[PDB]
């Protein structure tokens, strides 16, 4: 398996067959597979040295690992996108031995002195072919020379088998399994051979080869493979239940933000709810966790304007729940990234000198922003895409809050709707679903560069189309949902989480 | 193949034939019920 | 029911043999892949090279005794086969 | 106490062994143990030394058998450092074998023989596969007399019986005994012992097991 | 195995002993120890065809003799038929009830349905001369290229001392056709060559078959000299050019050894001084450099390329035409595969 | 103590080669357990030297320093046969014994 280490030094050689035995539609699937793979690799934050070679009768070298441009994912993607099937269509042979000799020359050092870090370096080879080497000698003997060059199998104390991993993609309608099985590396309970049907369900393909050794705890990293369950797709999702006499049973949602802390809404709970009467279950486990203390925001007050004449006031509807014991991150347990952090900086693939202001502008441009939230339907998590009304319809989104029962007599709309509120819902430009009352406290999720950033927390909705387990009938056109902006309470969170080592800018 | 028999390629051979296995060590630390600890170990069989 | 086969080993070492079987009209199949030793012709021999008595006071004189042991000639050795040298020493109690 | 993973090994294979170190009260003690492995005639080939303190009285060790080896009985011998004269031992066997697919048990009706029994010694054969199914085949059984280390074989007591329903039956008659021995005196036979050797082969001709009942 | 020096100092006395343990080549070892086993397979004569039984029929006869000082006691005969052959039931009933002879009922009542492996028990076998028996066999499966049969003999007290014989109507004694170059032996159980008949001689089709991975090299050669041996002979060929670069380099073009089994000299003898067009696969060449030898096998293809003066016959005109087009075609355009 | 090994599954159909199954091990709390699984065919080839709990107690009984199932020839012999030494201020004392083994066993 390929290891993802940020402190790593890794060479990835991409070899793509171009013989007439492939076909155009199959060649395109080969490229589309590589584009998703390189994108997912850069989304994890590892920058390897890419080598790109297309071969038929004669290999054609596009990117050399010695070049500094080989570590540029977008530049390599541009080189890959430029590659055409009919570039050398008239030389559509299959001389695989020469293609491996070109890769062998790339990792080869001049003279007899390897540069320091040669054994420190990881090497990965990805081959796509029809398994029909028809010209030239045997290609397998060059693999042994590559195994030779990397000093593999040369020491009982240090095998170095994991410094070389060979994956082979069986492409084209006609394919030879025998030669393909010989080329690929052979390791216990690890798949290195993939077929034509594997071009569908790409996330599952990468799930077999990717090893998240040094990237277990990274925020906003999701497994989207078909076999995955709800929490494979939402590692941060947390379900909080409070059962207390008179109040009765109640459940809200939360999002993992640190080792001990979960972020959720404030109006779901109260100070009178005792810590022993509050149960929290994090995604991937059904065991209810014991909590230590709940940190309500200081400026929170549900009855802030109760004496003035307004029934309910939802300003500063955020709260942090501290677990008694620390979580251990995994494939189904990971926090969601927070703005203006070193994780978000690396997630957006920005240089480390990028400021918090620049990231705010990128997250919140003066337009309608695409977003999504998570909701439950028959105990199953599902995604609902919505638009954040930050553009010209931002004023209309705030005005529609008055049609909620209990706020008819408010004169000033800017008074009740505080800058903490983020506004979603409605039918313009497209119909946005409305949250259930159980969906409150969940995160507001934005997708950028194959990663997920949290931008808000679900508060309340104008029209409760999801009154109790039923979301019947289409929604009113003025039905809006409101969310607490993270930038307003960002200083307070930075104050609380200064010891949590999240890399705030 | 279209006939009512398994093709050869998808027939996978049993090959793990060690004489002795399960050479492991474990400590009884499970909750003692009547002083007797009940340990559960899920083990891979051989071929 | 037993189905015999006849084969010839072609190269030395712990070589592998694999057979497969599948039944008709049911999708029940089985395959067996086992290995057996391909041994070059010959048999193990435990021959003796040399046996001598040690006595530095009486033999060799002046408290020191030294002598060489030539390596075994083994002209009947099978090409590219293992060969171990077993050395054993045991003292003589000189206390009556 | 010395434990091994198997009772009999192949050349070129690994030997795993664990030593349990207890005091005179059978509780785990932490002391240094001296271990030696000897060949069939008593030549030490490999030796170990380790302390069981903080290991809860368990010393797991291992050793590889070369292909160049003398088959026979091999013994692991151990003694504490503070008591070198008190030596414990356990044995294992080295042979070139193949695993059988069935077991052969030879059961006399009585685990003894009465000399003047007219019917003679009845021995029931029981055979079954290792996975629990009944064996069908043919067996060849032979009898003999054991006196100390001296074994006398009766050539004409040989019988050939098929194994049916996973079982067989063979009887060594008194006449065969009196004919087998040249001694018409029955008093000299008292105190001696008999032994049975059975050779069973399946009707497929692909396997064979030799079993022995003695004493 | 190494020599060393021993040095002892001080009062006292001891004993030095050095033993070497190694693999020694067998000297006059008898594989069929204590057994002289002979097995003969022959087709049934004209007495069998007389009642118009109209089927494939052969007779298997077995004879053996013990080598010990006295007659050996009870022994077992394990017999394996050639594939698709079932022994005649009526012959085994006659043999089974004979004295010193027995066949189990469970084995006996099987008949043609599953009797492929046969077990015959003999209470004793004479040591002075051969004891024999025979029975008929019939083919009922109708498959060509049958597996050779085998008969193994051993006793109830010792399977270690045993003997095994094979039989096959076309392989003489049923032995495998392995090829040996002194100490280095490799198998040679193959057809001698592919496609030397060529009733419909193509060119376009042959180019497509030259572009498949099964063909690793295509050589134009000229036979220099043949060197005889026992059960094989080697053909000294001069490589003129590599039409397709194979597992080895051209090396300017020098003599490369080709070897044919004795059973393939009967199929087709190559003639010296003549040119030949050849192609094969990577498994054909044998040994290690510089002692590589190319074995003629079922994957090898050879056809004569006439010399210039030989090309003038009107039919060999077109052969030298087409063999020349294949020459220029492969080198310049390669394969679209 | 008490160590018992059984299957984790209730029963179910006989296991499949290579299939995952649950092994249940019952024993006193705080004890260390070692495991070994062997094919029964190996013991059909050689059943010698198999260690068991009864053979452990057999070595203990063979290591006993007592040589008599109780009683004795007199009051002095009672303790010396059991494996004890007795000594008083008055003068009565055990018989002197300087041998570890028991003289000529009956067998
Ligand atoms: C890879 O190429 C093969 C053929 O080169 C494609 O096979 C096609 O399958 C459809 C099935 O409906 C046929 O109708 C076509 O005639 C086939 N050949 C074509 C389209 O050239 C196969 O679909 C290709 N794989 C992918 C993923 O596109
Ligand atoms: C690359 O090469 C060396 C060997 O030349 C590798 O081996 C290490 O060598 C250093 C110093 O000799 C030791 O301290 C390490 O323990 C060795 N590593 C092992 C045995 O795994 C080493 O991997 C590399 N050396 C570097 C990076 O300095
Ligand atoms: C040395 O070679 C002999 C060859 O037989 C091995 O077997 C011994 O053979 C003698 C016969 O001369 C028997 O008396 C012994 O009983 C055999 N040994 C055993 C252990 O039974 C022998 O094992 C080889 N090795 C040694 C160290 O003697
Ligand atoms: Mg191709």
């Amino acid at each position: 398996k390929i290891v993802l280490d940020p402190s790593g030094s890794m060479n990835i050689y991409l070899v793509l067959d171009g013989s007439g035995s492939i076909g155009a539609s199959n060649f395109t699937g080969a490229k589309k597979c590589l584009v998703n793979l390189i994108e997912k690799v850069a989304s994890y934050g590892v920058k390897p040295r890419y080598g790109l070679v297309t071969y038929a009768t004669y290999p054609k070298i596009w990117v050399k690992v010695s070049e500094a441009d080989s570590s540029n994912a977008d530049w390599v993607t541009k080189q890959l996108n430029e590659i055409n099937y009919e570039d050398h269509k008239l030389k559509s042979g299959t001389n695989t031995k020469k293609a491996l000799q070109a890769v062998y020359s790339m990792m080869s050092w001049p003279d007899d002195v390897p540069p320091e870090g040669w054994n420190r370096t990881r090497h990965v080879i990805i081959l796509m072919t029809d398994g029909l080497h028809n010209m030239g000698g045997d290609p397998i003997t060059v693999i042994d020379e590559i195994r030779d060059l990397l000093y593999i199998g040369k020491d009982r104390k240090n095998p170095r088998e994991d410094y070389l991993d060979v994956y082979v993609f069986g492409v084209g309608p006609l394919v030879n399994q025998v030669n393909i099985n010989a080329l690929a590396s052979k390791k216990d309970n690890e798949q290195h051979v993939f077929k034509v049907k594997d071009m569908e369900n790409l996330e599952d393909v990468f799930y077999q080869m990717i090893d998240e050794s040094q990237s277990l705890s990274l925020c906003g990293m999701v497994w989207e493979h078909r076999k995955g369950t709800d929490y494979h797709k939402q590692p941060w999702q947390a379900k909080i239940s409070v059962i207390r006499p008179s109040k009765g049973h109640e459940s809200c949602m939360g999002a993992v933000v640190s080792e001990y802390f979960v972020l959720t809404a404030a109006h779901c709970f109260t100070v009178d709810d005792k810590e022993h009467s509050i149960k929290v279950s994090v995604g991937g486990e059904k065991r209810d966790l014991e909590i230590e203390v709940v940190l309500f925001h200081p400026n929170y007050n549900i009855n802030g304007k109760k004496e003035a004449g307004i029934p309910e006031f939802y300003d500063y509807d955020v709260a942090l729940i501290k677990l008694k014991n620390k979580l251990k991150y995994g494939q189904t347990i990971r926090p969601i990234c927070l703005p203006c952090t070193e994780g978000t900086t690396r997630a957006l693939r920005l240089p480390p000198t990028t400021t918090c202001q620049q990231q705010k502008e990128e997250l919140l441009p003066a337009q309608d922003i695409k977003a999504l939230f998570v909701s439950e339907e028959e105990k199953k998590l599902t995604r609902k895409e919505v638009y954040i009304k930050n553009g010209d319809k931002k004023g209309s989104c705030e005005r529609d809050a008055q049609y909620a029962p209990g706020y008819d007599k408010v004169k000033d709309i800017s008074e009740v709707v505080t800058p903490r509120f983020l506004c979603t819902g409605g039918v313009s430009p497209y119909a946005d679903p409305n949250t259930c009352r159980g969906d409150a406290g969940g995160p507001l999720i934005v997708h950028k560069r194959s990663r997920f950033i949290q931008v808000g927390v679900i508060s309340w909705g104008v029209v409760d189309v999801c009154k109790n387990q039923k979301r019947q009938k289409q929604v009113p056109a003025h039905a809006r949902d409101f969310h607490i902006n993270l930038f307003q309470v960002l200083p307070w969170l930075k104050e609380k989480l200064q010891d949590e080592d999240l890399g705030f800018l | 193949l279209d006939e009512d028999i398994i093709a050869e390629e998808n027939i996978v051979s049993r090959s793990e034939f060690p004489e002795s296995w399960l050479w492991n060590v474990e400590d009884l630390k499970e909750p003692p019920k009547n002083g007797i600890s009940t340990k559960l170990m899920n083990i891979f069989l051989k071929d | 029911l037993s189905v015999p086969y006849v084969i010839v080993p072609l190269k030395t070492g712990l070589q592998e043999v694999e057979v497969k079987a599948a039944v008709y009209h049911h999708f029940i199949s089985d395959g067996v892949r086992k290995s057996l030793k391909v041994v070059p012709e010959g048999i193990r021999m435990n021959k003796t090279v040399a046996v001598r008595t040690l006595d530095p006071e009486r033999l060799g004189r002046e408290g020191v005794q030294k002598e060489d042991i030539p390596p075994a000639d083994l002209s009947d050795q099978v090409p590219d086969t293992e060969s171990e040298t077993r050395i054993l020493l045991q003292g003589t109690p000189v206390a009556q | 106490f010395i434990q091994t993973d198997k009772t009999i090994y192949t050349p070129g294979s690994t030997v795993l062994y664990r030593i349990f170190t207890v005091n005179h009260k059978l509780l785990p003690v932490g002391r240094t143990v001296m271990v030696n492995i000897e060949n069939p005639e008593g030549i030490p080939v490999k030796q170990d030394s380790l302390s069981s303190q903080n290991q809860l009285g368990v010393l797991p060790l291992s050793w590889d058998i070369p292909e160049l080896v003398n088959m026979g009985q091999w013994k692991i011998r151990a003694y504490y450092e503070n008591s070198p004269q008190q030596v414990f031992s356990t044995e294992f066997e080295v042979k070139e074998y193949v695993l059988p697919s069935f077991e052969v048990i030879v059961e006399p009706t009585e685990k003894f023989y009465y000399i003047y029994n007219e019917k003679g010694l009845e021995v029931t054969i029981t055979a079954r596969f290792l996975y629990g199914k009944k064996v069908e085949g043919t067996a060849f059984v032979i009898f003999g007399i054991q006196d100390g280390e001296q074994r006398i074989s009766l050539p004409e007591s040989l019988k050939r019986i098929p194994i049916e329903d996973g079982s067989g039956e063979v009887v060594l008659s008194r006449k065969v005994l009196l004919d087998g021995v040249q001694n018409p005196r029955a008093e000299d036979l008292v105190g001696k012992s008999l032994y049975v050797s059975a050779t069973v082969i399946l009707h497929s001709g692909s396997d064979m097991v030799q079993a022995e009942r003695s004493g | 195995n190494e020599g060393f020096t021993v040095t002892a100092e001080g009062k006292g006395q001891g004993t030095l002993s050095v033993v070497t343990m190694y693999h020694a080549k067998a000297k006059d070892q008898l594989t069929c120890n204590k057994f002289d086993l002979k097995v003969t397979i022959k087709p049934a004569p004209e007495t069998e065809k007389r009642p118009q039984d109209a089927k494939n029929t052969m007779i298997l006869e077995i004879c053996t003799r013990y080598r010990g000082d006295q007659d050996a006691t009870m022994s077992i005969l394990d017999i394996s038929m050639m594939t698709g052959f079932a022994p005649d039931t009526d012959d085994l009933k006659q043999l089974a009830n004979g004295v010193d002879r027995y066949i189990s009922k469970y084995e006996l009542d099987k008949a043609f349905s599953d009797r492929n492996t046969l077990i015959i028990y003999l209470d004793k076998v004479s040591h002075s001369e051969d004891d024999c028996l025979a029975f008929k066999v019939h083919q009922y499966f109708n498959v060509e290229l049958i597996q050779p049969g085998a008969v193994k003999v051993y006793a109830y007290y010792n399977l270690e001392e045993s003997c095994t014989r094979f039989y096959h109507p076309e392989k003489e004694d049923g032995k495998l056709n392995k090829l040996c170059r002194d100490e280095l032996c490799r198998c040679a159980e193959e057809n001698c060559f592919i496609q030397k008949s060529d009733d419909k001689v193509t060119l376009e089709e042959r180019l497509d078959k030259a572009c498949e991975p099964g063909v690793d090299y295509v050589y134009k050669t000229r036979l220099v000299k043949v060197q005889l041996s026992n059960d094989f002979d080697e053909y000294i060929m001069a490589i003129e050019q590599t039409i397709k670069s194979g597992s080895d380099e051209v090396q300017v073009g020098q003599q490369r050894t080709f070897i044919s089994p004795i059973k393939c000299r009967e199929a087709l003898k190559l003639e010296e001084k003549k040119h030949y067009l050849m192609w094969g696969l990577s498994s054909d060449f044998w040994g290690e450099k510089p002692n590589l030898s190319y074995i003629i096998g079922k994957d090898t293809w050879v056809e004569h390329w006439p010399e210039e003066d030989e090309c003038q016959d009107e039919e060999n005109q077109k052969q030298c035409q087409d063999l020349g087009a294949f020459t220029e075609s492969m080198v310049v355009f390669g394969c679209p595969n | 103590g008490s160590l018992v090994v059984k299957s984790g599954q209730s029963e179910d159909r006989q296991p499949v080669p290579g299939q995952q199954m649950t092994l249940k091990i019952e024993g006193d709390h705080g004890a260390r357990v070692v495991l070994v699984a062997v094919d029964k065919g190996v013991f059909v080839l050689n059943k010698k030297n198999k260690l068991t709990q009864s053979k452990i107690w057999d070595v203990v009984e063979k290591a006993d320093i007592g040589c008599t199932p109780g009683s004795g020839k007199d009051y002095a012999g009672v303790f010396s046969d059991a494996g004890l030494t007795f000594t008083s201020s008055s003068g009565q004392q055990t018989a002197q014994r300087a041998e570890l083994q028991c003289p000529q066993p009956a067998a």
